[PDB]
């Protein structure tokens, strides 16, 4: 009592400080790879959502809250059950931990320097597309690090969760010092 | 600058093992995907599994789930496939391929139960022509040798043009070849025409040139 | 499992002709809109060379003479043009599936004007006869075209005994054949006989060209 | 007597914003252009000043001395970004006079020449090169929809603007893929700062 | 294609106003910023200002603010720039350009208290030159007008190469131009050939066949 | 605000040699972190050519022989394949700041062998005898270099009165030199005297050329 409100009000102020800092920041800053933090408020925020709406329908104020705080309690559920589903499906399929991202349902694999680095791509189409600025590597909105233009690979790998796709370097380009344009074209898909 | 190169023909018994090499270079080993193509009988291509250098992660095909392996070695860069129970279906080439474009050179197996004989070469001559011109044709025939093939060139692969090879022919469990080239007035019996063959299996560099009588 | 059954099976065009090479499939090869049919040409003594990518789009550094397209349960691959170093096979495949099957086969080979058989003896010597056996041949050389049929003449009558006939390939600079019909005998059956006649029957020669060596005058 | 009153009606609203939160942090990054984008909007624009609330609330009812001295640290930085927000949002507006510099996402808009008009959409991946894609009558620049470009009419000069510069950007180099699909990509020349 | 077609050249009185028009095709036209750069006498290159299409915001040159107004036609796809109380310092071509790549034709604006003169030109023939050599020239001569460009071809344009045009000189508030192109000896003088001089502030296309001599 | 100046006037390199243009300015152009010093070609009678947009980048269309190099504070444009279609004026712009300031300009011309001048000697047409006047000129073809010095005479007296010299830019084809040199006369004057001289002195001879011509022998 008194002092417990007191304590209530500071860690929702400090929890909304953490959830202001992960919004605004990680993902739309750079894109550089602080994923996890999105990913640690996710894991806080959907059991504390799903405790706030059992805690709200066990003590209702009307039908109309309780039956709103159920509503908004299965929906909470339904999304993190299709979430769990969505990344354990891509999780026995590749040995990477980047199908835990909050929507993935494609991981790049672009192979430099000789070693493969895997980003949760979002969406692909048929032919996608590399751009080198400088030292650092674009491939459709993902960071890819730092590779030199003319160490790119001729073969890359998109890996869905029925199928392996095969991408290989269909057109490229250069127009600065090691900067250039390259196109990405399927010539084989594998059957996982 | 991508080149698979893979070892080379070999001569194996019924139940053995062989192992097919296929060294890549030119390009960052680990991270592309290795693909193997069986071709029989000179006309039939069929598929056999590919296999990434990064994982040991393969997928073969369903008439070589059990005859065929693929393994990796990521320090000297090589695909090392072997194969399993060899019976007589299996006398074939072998390719690599890599991203259906940079295939390989083909190592040649082949199953049977001889030895591998010496090229009996018979260089010999035509019988009193008495006719030369620049279009006069000469021919270098060799018999009885095992297994295929046989690195048959003229004068250590000076004459690159008007060189006709022929196609082995089995007969007695035995192979026999011929070879011509129609050679110019100015250079025979004037300048030194040799016939060489070569046996790998053998290991043989056996040269004649070729004298008139 | 996919079949493909290629309807042709050897084609003979010219340079300037047209050179169709129609693959079929057993069903479907479609994925996300792309049917996956790759078109390979392998010369003889090589490996494939990777022609077509998905059905429709070109290697890169090969010519733009096979851009045949197809599509649906129906895949033809066309030369137009039809260029003199085509002597080749092309080969279907389906890059969709688990199997990636292959096609079956379709050796094109270049039509050129009638040209006689050159035919050259190659008398036998001492050097194989005192190893135990002798061998004599015809070699007939830049034909056209494969049915030609070579006969012995040994002696008078006619002899049909361990002969073998061996064929070549199509040649890439001037797309002519070539013969080699060898017949192998005994240390006493070359010395029993002296008149050795080759001939050869062809659809281009109204008369079968003879040609003889004889032992004694060697 | 009524504290269980207010602690349902506090409990009731925060399942409510925690629900419009998490909508928010999922579903909401990957799609950017149409869809889940009002509750994006909505709650990135809302985030700064309820946890400027926050602190006040607990500045008002404290802990400790210590507690005072950082809810009011936070409360005055929360305060410091949402005013810098307005501030840079209000220069973006009156140098161009479009509702979409009022995003709290980023302070720079992309400008692009589509059929006689000029689109404005917000511009995140801002550096040297802006690549832009077309399928086959649909243009996607810098993962943002433009809506229905074709290739042949590819605009050949694309502006960035910023609170203090406007950057102009031309077509250097491009790529066809398809029957009608492409790929362009669009490098800085001529910085004008107004 | 990208053109941007100019109106052409302009002489007008020291103290009034005047507009050029860069008349542009090709392109979606509100969406490139139309940039306007004046080249001085000889060879001297100064900004003048740029101007938004679809927008309608302008930027200017410090010296030119108030000198000259740049405006936007969307509907014949136009833009124009104004000039007021124009100086002696102020004969100079006038250059429309759109990304830096695509520029105008150019403009040429002449301010002088002078007037229009067709020119009266006077075409030169070497009398009784008897030159053995084959490649004997042959000129006319252009004086008295105002002010430039004169264009001034050879056989309508049919003698292309061997062609000399020079540039003006001045004197009396006058321009002279002279020009010369050497022939072979067997067309002069059985051959006809046209000093083709065209003057647009004049509107003077005179063909004037050059008489022998 | 921003002053430019370019450390050569004129140049002076022949084909294939390395031809540098250095056009120093005084402020910082780099923003962000690139120089966007713009670098332009204009021919004589035409709007220039932008070849260099960012220091170092190329336009599409112009060829690899121009490069761009420097940064911060000076700047140079290099061609090393110094071909026959090169003569002209080059440019620098900032591309930074307000005023967008050009340079001073660069005229490089190619360097040509030495050449004697056709000189050419044209008597005055009659209608400029009927209008009242007269007026000789010399039309002195390709030459080469610049220098070069022309003299009118009168029946053995030199005349500094009337004389104009005008010259041609450099040609793009093979980088020769032509000049008009003019002498306008009244009735009394052409009246008065006969035997007009031309005299042209080179540099690459000794004896100047006599193009001297009179009215009673035309």
């Amino acid at each position: 009592i008194i002092a417990i409100i007191k304590d209530w009000n500071f860690a929702w102020s400090l929890i909304f400080l953490l959830i202001t800092i992960v919004l605004q920041y990680g993902y739309p800053s750079r894109s550089m790879t602080v994923y996890v933090f999105k990913m640690f408020v996710l894991w806080l925020l959907w059991p504390s959502s799903m405790a706030l709406s059992i805690f709200s329908a066990v003590y209702p104020i009307d039908l109309a809250s309780q039956i709103i705080s159920g509503i908004v309690a299965a929906v909470s559920a339904m999304m993190w059950i299709s979430y769990f589903v969505q990344s354990i499906r891509l999780f026995m399929r590749t040995g990477s931990w980047w199908s835990f991202n909050p929507e993935t349902n494609c991981l790049l694999n672009v192979p430099f320097g000789g070693t493969i680095v895997v980003r949760p791509l979002v969406e692909d189409s048929t032919s996608v597309t590399a751009v080198v600025t400088r030292g650092h590597l674009k491939m459709a909105g993902m960071h890819f690090g730092a590779c030199d233009y003319d160490r790119l690979p001729k073969e890359v790998t998109v890996a869905k969760p029925n199928v392996l796709i095969y991408l290989k370097m269909v057109k490229r380009q250069s127009y600065g010092t090691n900067s250039g344009v390259a196109i990405y074209s399927r010539y084989r898909i594998g059957n996982y | 600058e991508v080149q698979l190169q893979q070892s080379g023909p070999e001569l194996v018994k019924p139940g053995a093992s062989m192992k097919i090499s296929c060294k890549t270079s030119g390009y960052s080993f680990t991270g592309y995907t290795m693909n193997w193509v069986k071709q029989s009988h000179g006309k039939n291509l069929e598929w056999i599994g590919l296999i990434n250098p990064y994982n040991g992660d393969t997928s073969y095909n369903q008439k070589f789930k059990g005859k065929a392996t693929l393994t990796v070695d990521k320090s000297s860069s090589t695909a090392y496939m072997e194969l399993l129970s060899l019976t007589s279906e299996d006398s074939a080439v072998y390719y690599c391929e890599v991203i259906n474009t940079y295939w390989g050179q083909g190592t040649l197996v082949t199953v049977s139960a001889a030895k591998t004989t010496p090229p009996s070469v018979y260089p010999l001559a035509p019988g009193s022509a008495a006719q030369t011109n620049s279009m006069v044709t000469l021919g270098c025939l060799v018999k009885g040798y095992f297994p295929e093939p046989v690195t048959v060139t003229w004068n250590s692969g000076s004459l690159s043009s008007g060189v006709h090879t022929f196609p082995a022919v089995l007969q007695s469990d035995l192979y026999t070849l011929s070879s011509s080239v129609t050679v110019p007035s100015s250079t025979w019996p004037s300048e030194t025409v040799t016939c060489n063959v070569a046996h790998p299996a053998s290991s043989t560099k056996v040269d004649k040139k070729i004298v008139p009588r | 499992d996919i079949v493909m059954t290629q309807s042709p099976a050897s084609l003979a065009v010219s340079l300037g002709q047209r050179a169709t090479i129609s693959c079929k499939a057993s069903q479907s090869i479609d994925y996300d809109g792309d049917n996956y049919m790759n078109w390979y040409q392998q010369k003889p003594g090589q490996p494939p060379k990777l022609l077509i990518y998905t059905t429709s789009n070109l290697e890169s550094g090969i010519p733009a003479r096979f851009s045949g397209s197809g599509s649906g349960t129906d895949f033809t691959l066309n030369i137009h043009p039809v260029e003199e170093g085509d002597a080749a096979t092309y080969y279907c495949q389906q890059n969709n599936e688990d199997p990636y099957t292959f096609g079956g086969g379709t050796k094109l080979e270049i039509k050129r004007a009638d040209a006689a058989p050159t035919v050259s003896i190659f008398p036998p010597s001492s050097e194989q006869l005192t190893s135990g056996g002798a061998s004599v041949v015809c070699f007939l050389n830049n034909f056209y075209p494969k049915d030609i049929n070579v006969k012995w003449k040994i002696d008078g009558s006619e002899r049909q005994n361990g002969v073998l006939n061996s064929w070549t390939d199509q040649d890439s600079k001037d797309s002519t054949y070539s013969m080699s019909s060898t017949l192998t005998l005994t240390k006493d059956e070359y010395e029993r006989h002296n008149s050795y006649t080759c001939e050869a029957t062809h659809k281009t020669s109204t008369s079968p060209i003879v040609k003889s060596f004889n032992r004694n005058e060697c």
